[PDB]
């Protein structure tokens, strides 16, 4: 159901579940990155 | 313009086509180009001998390139990444048409694949050559990579260049007890060790490849007869000693018997030992004397190539005469000189490997054919039954990948020659590539072969060395040296026949004739005769330095003996020099104007006799001199410049004249590692130890060898300012009080990166497939820190402070659960035993990027970049670029340390202890042209054997303000007044190690010796901590104190008191022992672990089980 | 990769003196005197200009 998969060669997202290797819209590029998360980390700025 | 300019212009002349790395490159290209299809030229041809002849024959074997040019890239073209993320491999198939001599007569000549070239990044066929670094965006990649290494499953794998010594070379030696002829030849197969001695009191024989004895060479000589034994002696020599010592074996055959072939080759004829292989020989039932005798065209075993003896005799009877090294005790021919060591390199490996996989995948075609006689059918041969197509692939990725060259044609399985690329830096990326391992050198640690020899000044480094056990044996090819491959012998068999080089075969053992200087050794193919060496040598040179014959054809003329060689062959070093034209150097002082701006295109410097290519041996009869100032009027050669005998991982010291040998070895080990910035790829990549910095600082007093690496632009090390202080007892032995205050300001970061691979297999039966997921999602951390930070779908998680054993990635883990037989029904994935990846140390990271890479199989791989912000602390390592490697004293604050009188303050600090005792003068420099280049807005050079002398430096700190020294005027701050002494500073540039204080967190809490391999916690893989090996209980038994030692004992691994004994009693109970409980023989004995297991192994192998007890009391 | 915005041993504030170089080294000043017309009068700062590589520029020439 999330979209977190993004690829540095299909700037598009897919999230296609288990049973489907990779492949970003149209092509193979197994390349996804995936997508940063919304929780509010805290450094220590030193 | 000037008569000096010239000559250190011509660097970026010729390090663009053949350079630095680009000898790898070349060798490849060669060997994808031309000779595969030389070894095609081994074609089948032989493969029907039960059959109506369906030999095949390959038309035109090409890697991917016949009649194509675009398979060069045949997994729908993909970039290094695409391979260094998704882990595949390079792939070009060998593709080839095929012949068939078929019987029902359909000649199919489709181009097959025959397995898959793992072809070198950046090759000339790779789709990162003749780019920009514009183009070098779609492609994810650096302009700037070395490039020359392989891709190895995900994994750069280069390869290691071997030196091993010449072919078709006599190697007369001469042992301390006896002279000795060892002719260790080959054909490119084997090698054959026709080795002459000075065996028994002048007695000459050959331990030949097999002959079951050392036979008499005057029988030898017969059996190429020239069974006139006057012709024999005569050939020998005609002076007295040599006469009078070969003697005693012609006399020694005679009383034996003097016949001819068909005698007294008998003598030899059984007293051959490649008879062993009686099975070897099924048909040619003929099989004596005469017999290896037919066989004894392969007793050439050596470079002389005929049919009618007497090219053998004159080799043997050169042979003989240079084992008679005339009362050979005066003369000595060594070993370890680089005119002898001939480089075989990466692709001549690989050339190797295309010989014997194409002949293996031939061979078993073969033995398939001359199996498939009963099968009636068309496909004897056709392709669908020719298919092991694509597994030389796994072939030649075995080999590369496990370091196995596994060989039977060539008697080597050779291990130990790939090795992965140390990407630390740039710096460690092209030290790792341009590096020459070494070879057997019997006795390796025997340190002849250790120092380094006077034989390549220029061609190999000087101060490249790892101290410790490679120091002298892997070596840096670290400059201008470049190198050959092979060449065509014909066009100097030409001008051999012209130029006044007789035939062989028309004259007799003359050969003692001072007049007569006779080696012509073409390659160590056989001779010519003719005399008039200082004219056939010297236009010969002056024939190739005119546009003709291809300037890398090295010729000797020595004198002690009659040398003069053509090596034309292989492994050859070499290295570029300025003709001087006897009286004057052949650039004119004007070519600069043509060196740099339009035109003399470039390397048309060596199609008119300007600046030529020399060899060991070339150089060996030349006379080179340093600088054109001091040419005096002898001279055939001019040095290019000075300073590329120092090379492209070692020329980065400033000033390396003033440092000692010792302290450039040291930095030219270290500056290797040293945290850096690995270029321009950095983020689009995955990849372990990417030890980066984050504001790094271009060096300041820079090299002109620096700039031309391009690894200026991608510098590893801050740029710090230093005084010359000591501080307070922490300094001392190489240690640095480095202030805070610019740690916090951003002084020397790390950004220590790491790798997990979440391998998430697949399975035949079972599967991992479906099965990704956890998030329990219970109520503490959702659901807890097993599962706390991963995600909605448990992968991924690009930013949070995964913590000290959570998880980073989880797989239920059913992978055989189902037995794969008819085994349980039940396990339809219910049994998994879930595997979690989760380990870290003791320090937050933060996932920055989570990868799917799935390569063409789904088997899942999760990369990772664990990234781990590692700012220095107290224990850091430092370098200097003078070998001068301090660690993090004290970390004082700001408003401690001096302050100049500007407000100036060190970052750094050291103690001018480092210095006296180990004279790096190179450092009390480069804080001056720092500090002036600065000062000023220079950027200065310090350059090998060039630089910028102190006293324009000192003229400059002059001009804005400071002394000529450099030595500033400081009060201290700890209590506020001058320091009594001045104070030097300026900026230097620390280079930042890797082996920090963090990555060596180690620690164990307790030792059991287990039941599973009955080990304690040894070295790794138990915890981290202690191993107390060889010499370190050998210190712990050495105190001198009884129950020290007993308590050491006692708390060794374990004492356990176990009861066993001898009387009806074993490894087992102690009140009633169901082993034999009679209940008298209870013992209860400290024992560790590991003598029972010593009983337990040694029940199988049966040895004296003694076994009893003795009283503690009186 | 980017301009410290304090030279690690003066205090002098440095990341806001980055685009005026690029723009003053074509006035085309000698390095030297581009920046002393911007303050730096000390070893720290001309460091920490002189000496820095704006892998910025290249690293983000393909950055998604």
């Amino acid at each position: 159901q999330p979209m977190i998969y993004i690829c540095g060669e299909c700037h598009t997202e897919n999230e296609i579940k288990s049973r489907d290797p990779i492949r970003c819209r149209e092509c193979g590029y197994r390349i996804m990155y995936k997508k940063r998360t919304k929780r509010l980390v805290v450094f220590d700025a030193r | 313009i000037p008569t000096v300019e010239e000559k250190w212009r011509l660097l970026p002349a010729f390090l663009k086509v053949k350079g630095l790395v680009k000898q790898h490159i070349d060798s490849f290209n060669y060997f994808i180009n031309v000779e595969i299809k030389k070894i095609m030229k081994a074609n089948e041809k032989v493969t029907s001998d039960a059959d109506p002849m369906w030999y095949l024959k390959y038309l035109n074997i090409y890697v991917g390139l016949p009649d194509v040019e675009e398979s060069f890239n045949v997994t729908r073209p993909v970039s290094p990444h695409e391979c260094r993320l998704r882990d595949m491999t390079y792939s070009a198939p060998i593709t080839v048409d095929i012949e068939y001599t078929r019987g029902s007569q359909r000649i199919i000549r489709n181009a097959l694949p025959i397995g898959r070239m793992p072809i070198m990044l950046r090759s000339s066929n790779c789709v990162l050559t003749g780019k920009t670094p514009a183009e070098f965006a779609k492609l994810n990649e650096c302009p700037l990579d070395p490039g020359g290494y392989f891709i190895v499953k995900g994994v750069e794998k280069v390869i290691l260049i071997q030196e091993q010594l010449s072919k078709n070379r006599i190697i007369v030696e001469a042992d301390r007890k006896g002279a000795v002829g060892a002719s260790v030849t080959s054909s490119t197969h084997e090698k054959k060790s026709r080795t002459n001695m000075a065996v028994k009191q002048g007695r000459f024989y050959l331990r030949h490849n097999t002959l079951s004895e050392d036979i008499p060479i005057v029988i030898i000589f017969k059996a190429m007869g020239v069974e006139s034994d006057q012709e024999i002696v005569q050939m020998i020599g005609t002076e007295e000693h040599v006469m009078a010592a070969f003697g005693p074996s012609l006399e020694e055959c005679q009383k034996a018997q003097i016949f001819t072939q068909m005698q007294a080759l008998k003598y030899i004829g059984n007293k051959v030992r490649r008879q062993r292989m009686w099975g070897g020989g099924p048909k040619k039932t003929k099989i004596e004397e005469a017999r290896e005798l037919l066989a004894s065209t392969i007793l050439t075993h050596v470079p002389v190539k005929e049919f009618n003896f007497r090219a053998k005799c004159i080799y043997t009877a050169v042979m003989v005469r240079r084992v008679i090294l005339a009362q050979g005790d005066n003369k000595v021919d060594d070993r370890d000189y680089y005119g002898n060591k001939r480089l075989e390199l990466a692709g001549q490996l690989l050339s190797l490997l295309f010989e014997d996989l194409f002949k293996k995948f031939n061979s078993e075609m073969k033995k398939i054919a001359d199996q498939v006689i009963p099968k009636q059918r068309a496909a004897q041969f056709d392709v669908v039954k020719h298919m092991r197509q694509d597994q030389i692939t796994n072939g030649m990725v075995n080999a590369i990948s496990t370091g196995n060259w596994s060989l039977k044609r060539f008697k080597m399985d050779r291990q130990g020659v790939t090795q992965v690329l140390s990407r630390l830096s740039y710096i460690s990326a092209l030290g790792m590539m341009t590096r020459i391992s070494s070879q057997f050198e019997k006795t390796r640690k025997v340190s002849g072969p250790r120092s380094l020899q006077p034989s390549q000044w220029g061609m190999l480094c000087p101060s490249d060395t790892p101290e410790g056990e490679a120091c002298g044996l892997v070596k840096n090819l670290a400059l201008m040296t470049h190198i050959t491959t092979d060449m065509e012998d014909g066009p100097i068999v030409k001008l051999a026949s012209n130029l006044g080089v007789e035939d062989v075969n028309l004259l007799c053992g003359e050969e003692l004739s001072y007049p007569n200087v006779f080696l012509v050794f073409l390659n160590g193919n056989i001779l010519g005769v003719i005399r008039d060496h200082k004219k056939l040598v010297n236009t010969f040179r002056l024939m190739r330095r005119a546009g003709y014959i291809n300037e890398f054809v090295s010729i000797s003329t020595n004198l002690t003996d009659r040398c003069v060689y053509i090596s034309s062959d292989g492994g050859r070093l070499c290295r570029p020099y300025i003709i001087v034209k006897k009286q004057k150097p052949a650039v004119t002082n004007k070519h600069m104007e043509e060196l740099a701006q339009g035109y003399r295109n470039f390397e048309d410097f060596l199609h008119e006799s300007l600046v030529e290519y020399l060899d060991v041996n070339e150089e060996n009869d030349c006379n080179i001199a340093l600088y054109e100032h001091t040419i005096n009027k002898d001279t055939t050669h001019l040095e290019i410049e000075p300073f590329t005998l120092l090379g492209v991982c070692a020329g980065l010291i400033p000033y390396p004249h003033h440092n000692q040998s010792p302290r450039n070895t040291y930095q030219c080990a270290m500056g290797k590692q040293a945290m850096g910035t690995i270029g321009y790829n950095q983020r689009n990549r995955i990849d372990t130890l990417m030890y980066l910095l984050a504001y790094p600082q271009k060096p300041m007093v820079k090299t002109k060898t620096i700039e031309l690496i391009e690894f200026e632009k991608l510098p590893a090390g801050q740029n710090a300012t230093v005084a010359v202080m000591s501080y307070s007892g922490y300094d001392i032995e190489d240690a640095l009080v480095l202030n805070k205050a610019s740690l916090d300001r951003g002084f020397g970061r790390c950004l220590v990166y790491k790798n997990a691979k979440c391998t998430l297999k697949r399975y035949t039966n079972q599967t991992f497939d479906k099965v990704m997921g956890p998030m329990l999602d219970a109520a503490t951390r959702k659901p807890i820190w097993r599962h706390e930070i991963l995600d909605a779908d448990g992968i991924c998680s690009p930013g949070e402070k995964v913590e000290n054993k959570q998880v980073l990635v989880n797989k239920s883990m059913p992978t055989v659960t189902q037995i794969p037989l008819e085994g349980s029904n039940v396990p339809q994935q219910p049994q998994y035993k879930d595997v979690p990846i989760t380990y870290k140390g003791a320090t937050d990271s933060y996932i920055e990027k989570v990868m799917i890479s799935s390569n063409a199989e789904d088997a899942f791989l999760i990369k990772m970049l664990l990234r781990q912000t590692r700012r220095p602390e107290i224990g850091d390592k430092f370098s200097s670029r003078h070998g001068q490697k301090g660690v993090c004293g004290l970390i004082v604050p700001q408003e401690d340390m001096p302050f100049c009188d500007s407000g100036i303050c060190p970052d750094i600090i050291m103690n001018p202890h480092g210095f006296p005792s180990r004279m790096t003068v190179g450092k009390l420099i480069e804080l001056l042209a720092g500090k002036a280049g600065v000062l000023d807005g220079r950027f200065h050079y310090g350059t090998a054997f060039g630089g910028s002398k102190v006293k324009d430096v000192c003229e400059d700190l002059v001009r804005h303000g400071y002394n000529y020294l450099g030595k500033d005027y400081v009060t201290s701050g700890i209590t506020g007044e001058p320091l009594e002494a001045y104070i030097y500073f300026g900026p230097v540039y620390y280079q930042k190690l890797k082996h920090m204080v963090l990555d060596k967190m180690h620690a164990r809490a307790r030792g059991p010796r287990a039941v599973l391999t009955r080990q304690p916690t040894e070295g790794r893989s138990r915890d981290g901590g202690l191993r107390l090996g060889e010499m370190e209980r050998d210190c712990l038994i050495g105190y001198g104190a009884s129950m020290l030692l007993l308590e050491r004992l006692m708390i060794s691994s374990d004492a356990f008191e176990v009861d066993v004994c001898g009387q009806c009693g074993l490894l087992g109970y102690s009140g009633w022992c169901h082993y034999c409980k009679s209940s008298c023989h209870v013992s209860s004995l400290r024992i560790p672990y590991a003598c029972k297991l010593l009983f337990q192994e040694l029940q199988s192998m049966n040895i004296i089980p003694r076994l009893k007890l003795s009283k503690y009391n009186e | 990769m980017i301009i410290p915005v304090r030279c690690f041993t003066c205090g002098k504030i440095v990341g806001n003196k980055w685009e005026a170089y690029l723009g003053l080294l074509q006035a085309e000043y000698t390095e030297g005197d581009a920046l002393d017309a911007l303050g730096l009068k000390r070893y720290c700062c001309r460091r920490m200009l002189l000496a820095h590589v704006d892998l910025i520029e290249k690293l983000l020439n393909y950055a998604p």
